[PDB]
């Protein structure tokens, strides 16, 4: 049932570039600072996921 | 005075030496050293960690008796390749100046590879005027496991 | 106990002709030719009138091969201050210099005169028949280098056998030196001087500098202060050989208790109750503060915490000048309390070496009459901190890559560099992790490495 | 995706109830926050075939 | 399949307890719940990471 | 069921795998560490789902 | 031997639930003490079982 | 009798080398290293005087971490009258500091310097076995604060065992305060560090500040006056350790002395024989008036009723320093006759502490010499109300959702917070529902 919406946050792993050794100092900072905000939005998405589908 | 486009926040230097004949010690020279060292951040890429040279003679090139120069590896030196590279590529696109550069012998590889051999050696200087592969540009400043 | 002498590069010539200067002042070889002590000729015939031996022509002249292609530190030598009282024929210039360049050596530029030095030590190999071993000059990269001394100690492990191959591993400071590519060569020298050797010494140069800019205060920093401290050193280590009578602690039993393993390798060096020119001026003859500095980072040659440095072994050594009986008034001073962290499978007393003849002082240059010295010379897992600095140093420079197309197209490789890495992982390790008491082993439940 | 891109969109199609309330400042204004949420990863993900179908 | 089986069943392996008593252990009944939902979160995230 | 409660404990028992032992000493800490935290979460939860079922 | 591992669980639960919980003083809260402190042996035997024997 | 402490947080490195001047000052222990009283270089190991380790040939440094990510607190620190036998290898301080707040520091950027710290604390644990607790130092708002400790107590409470630790929490003052969010740090960190906690005491700015300008009658509230106050406390608490006495017990008796429950957790620190260049000029010392100026409203760290504050406990230190026979004297003279209103069903039994050897004084402060401690560890369990009007401002300012936003992108969520608010809540409605005298 969720085991494409398992790919699907897999694909939001697959959204991940590498952490660039060809990247400016400041520029990865960012990278990584889009990361976790965009896995804090996954989080949310995820117990939404989660505590929504279990009624 | 730095006979280039001077650019001192675009220069990432290598090897720097200074010959100061000027009969003085080397104590004094060597803090100043140190403060031009870590004063600027351009100047940070850590690759042969002690990337310095201080010689120090007696004999003097003129009547003023204690002087000193400046040599210094150089990196803003990718503007003057530019600067030269695409005014030749200005006059190229449209054959131009075949007046007597017809030579004896002539192709149109010679040119081609010459041009593509002068891409890649700005690319590759422009890659190693960025990637900084030594000061924290690794994967390993932040922990190990970042996914 | 007459072994040979190498001395290759500009550190090691420069050393060699210095210390063999500083046993013609010690043992009275005037600039006449002959010592006014003894009447025979060259040198003498004791026990330790032995470094001096028939070779040359019937002169017992002092015994020490000068080999070295930078052509100018081998005229300094042969026209310094002393022209004659060295081997009168038997130093052979270099005709090209290998300037500054390690790599040159070992497979360019050093190759015409290794069959001149395989000559020479078959000279002076097939003498008498005292020999435990090789007094090495080692040096890194100022002349020739690690290429003389590293075609020697494979050659020597190769063709000679397994004879002791004690080395003066100079790991120099690179403020008063000029070249950068350092750190190649000394980790080179893992993989080419470190394996097929079977004993080792550490001589450092930093402490010296930072001495002499902030401690001892002398206006020289440079190569000749670094001479005429070392210069102590290598008297003070030959002393042993040098000084023969009731309390002679030769080399013997100390190759025995240096090293216990073989990549143990390295030992560590705290000599400094250094009193100087300029306190030259009849002040404190001490026997209490140079046992109370110790541990302190004043004599250490690399500042290192003893704090997390365990020890498989201690060797101590107080050589002074007064009393054969003041090696038990000094035993009963400090050595009763002692808690110092060690290993939990290692002894715990301390050696006493003394030679209670005074010696002869040399003269101009920036030390008193010293008589007296400390030195708690030890193998220590303290180092592992200055490997991991020449390792951070050349890791650096291996992301940089400098000077790598100079150092591969003359018979290097780059799975050569990855042996080396592995050849200082294994110097490292056996430092770093089994270094340290491995006591957890024995068992335990809570998710450990089973 | 190409057929599985529309299979996100039944996602979102299934577990979207209408904002049943639960308190005042929730469950209207902030649980339909976290849902323009999701649909701020639709668009990223839209703008992420964007270029998928470049290649 | 047998993933999100393993993953739904110990939700509803999680039921709210009764609420009785004066209010010593309901505490330790609210540290569970979150917990062990964050840790049958960690199992799913984990699960379908490898894959 | 027991049957099924036990084979999945067992299961995502298997989802504790063997560790990756490459690194240093300070990496081989840190899988340490993240070693304590898995082993103790999960027989924390294992005994308290046999809790649940008996004990 | 897995069948073996899941049918005495079966058996710890069968054949000895807990004793009637009402006994003629406050001794019968001690005896659920002893029941309560019982079942963190089994706990602690069925960690043994699966991770001892098949771990 | 050996121990090693950690300073987190501005105000705690800065109460922390106040302290650490007045133990060395109190010692003998002179910047010239050694100790002049004997023959021993850098400090000693004896019995009392075991503030130090064998770190070279001998010599002994004065053990202590000091930490914050701002970093130059311990320059302005080094630069200080103990200028430079602090450590020159263990002073770590991080770049950019989280700037008056607890989820950076705690969740986002301390994330890379919690192990670097607990590396530096597994180096010193490698050193010499004596162990009795810890001596942390910290606020709730001054430094990194809160960030720090509620984690760095959940790491050593899962990674170093079980082991006994003690903390100090700096309880804040409003008058005298930097930030308004205090309400919620201070939840958060007594939710945190106080369940994952062995002994603890909170020592309040604003009973400084009331006992300086409503007791002592000077006019000057800066944070140089708190350090030397705070040095003087700590100095006198530690004295059971640093000098050996008639009841020369350890801090693990002390702390094996106190607590009765996990949340019944924390004393009433009463020591207010106020003192300055003012209050030690020509008077008398005596045992009466200092004991029984202790249970008054206008003496406490923590504001409490005497008749409304039960002690469950009434340990109590002494400083001693003429005789064990007057504090004998005096335990008939004032502890037997004391009828005062007590905790029902528990004992009634007064404890006394002396240890001899003197502390010196401060040098160069304001106090003139004195002689007496009356340092009463007494514990109250009327201190839900001190906590009760933090929660009542804090559902004041809660319920408008203030500050809210700086603290939701960090990691954490609402529940959290209303996490808190039932920590806090359970607290209080245990005291009045066990702890205030009940049936």
């Amino acid at each position: 049932d969720l085991l494409k919406a398992v790919r699907l946050i897999k694909f939001l792993y697959q959204s991940n570039p590498p952490p660039n050794p060809e990247g400016t100092r400041q520029a990865r900072r960012n990278r990584r600072r889009r990361w976790r905000e965009r896995q804090r939005q996954i989080h949310s998405i995820s117990e939404r996921i989660l505590s929504t589908y279990l009624g | 005075n730095m006979m280039a486009a001077c650019d001192p926040r675009h220069g990432r230097y290598l090897t720097v030496a200074a010959v100061f004949r000027g009969r003085m010690s080397m104590k004094e020279v060597d803090e100043q050293m140190l403060n031009v060292q870590n004063k600027n951040s351009s100047y940070f890429v850590e690759w042969i960690p002690n990337n310095v040279k201080t010689a120090v003679c007696d004999i003097p090139p003129r009547g003023l008796k204690m002087s000193a120069t400046f040599i210094g590896n150089s990196t803003a030196i990718q503007e003057l390749f530019k600067r030269i590279s695409e005014q030749f590529t200005a006059m190229f696109r449209r054959k131009a100046f075949l007046h007597w550069y017809t030579g004896e012998g002539m192709d149109e590889m010679e040119f081609t590879e010459a041009e593509s051999n002068m891409n890649d050696l700005v690319s590759e200087y422009q890659q190693y005027q960025d990637a900084t592969a030594d000061e924290q540009g690794e994967f390993e400043e932040e922990g190990e496991e970042d996914e | 106990r007459e072994c040979i002498s190498i001395h290759v590069g500009q550190a090691g010539v420069q050393i060699g002709n210095a210390c063999w200067e500083l046993y013609c002042l010690e043992h009275g070889i005037q600039p006449d030719g002959q010592m006014p002590s003894d009447k025979t000729i060259g040198g003498g015939d004791d026990s330790f009138n032995t470094f001096f031996s028939e070779t040359g022509a019937g002169k017992h002249v002092p015994r020490a091969v000068f080999v070295d292609l930078e052509p100018t530190v081998i005229d300094e030598v042969r026209t310094g201050t002393y022209r004659q009282l060295f081997h009168p024929e038997q130093l052979i210039t270099g005709k090209e210099d290998a300037a500054n360049n390690y790599a040159r050596g070992h497979y360019t530029i050093g190759k015409e005169i290794i069959d001149l030095v395989l000559d020479r030590i078959r000279k002076l190999a097939d003498q008498c028949t005292g020999l435990q071993g090789f007094s090495v000059f080692h040096s890194f990269g100022g002349g020739t280098g690690s290429g003389f001394t590293s075609l020697l100690m494979e050659r020597l492990s190769v063709d000679y056998g397994k004879k002791s191959k004690l080395e003066f591993s100079i790991y120099p400071a690179p403020q008063v030196s000029t070249a950068v590519v350092e750190p190649y060569n000394s980790i080179l020298t893992t993989h080419t001087t470190l394996e097929h050797s079977d004993c080792a010494f550490m001589v450092d140069n930093e402490a010296i500098y930072d001495i002499c800019r902030r401690n001892l205060d002398i206006e020289r920093p440079t190569y000749t202060n670094l001479n005429r401290l070392i210069g102590q050193i290598v008297s003070s280590i030959t002393a042993s050989l040098r000084f023969d009578g009731a309390l002679n602690v030769d080399l013997t039993e100390f190759q025995t208790n240096l090293v216990p393993y073989p990549r143990a390798h390295f030992p560590l060096a705290t000599y400094a109750p250094v009193i100087s020119a300029e306190k030259a001026y009849h002040e404190q003859l001490s026997v209490a503060e140079i046992t109370n500095a110790c541990f302190e980072p004043a004599n250490q040659m690399v500042k290192c915490d003893p704090r997390h440095g365990k020890y498989m072994a201690c060797c101590l050594l107080y050589r002074g000048d007064v009393v054969p009986k003041d090696v038990n008034a000094a035993i009963a001073t400090i050595k009763t309390k002692r808690t110092i962290q060690f290993v939990d499978w290692c002894p715990t007393g301390f050696k006493v070496g003394i030679n209670y003849e005074p010696p002869t002082v040399v003269p101009g240059g920036d030390l008193a009459k010293v008589q007296r010295a400390v030195c708690m010379l030890s193998n220590t897992t303290a180092i592992a901190e200055a490997w991991a600095r020449l390792d951070h140093k050349f890791d650096l420079m291996y992301a940089k890559r400098a000077f790598v197309h100079w150092y591969v197209g003359e018979g290097m490789e780059e799975g050569e560099f990855s042996e080396a890495r592995e050849d200082m992982a294994a110097l490292e390790k056996d430092y770093e992790e089994v270094g340290v008491d491995s006591v957890e082993g024995e068992g335990e439940e809570e998710g450990e490495e089973y």
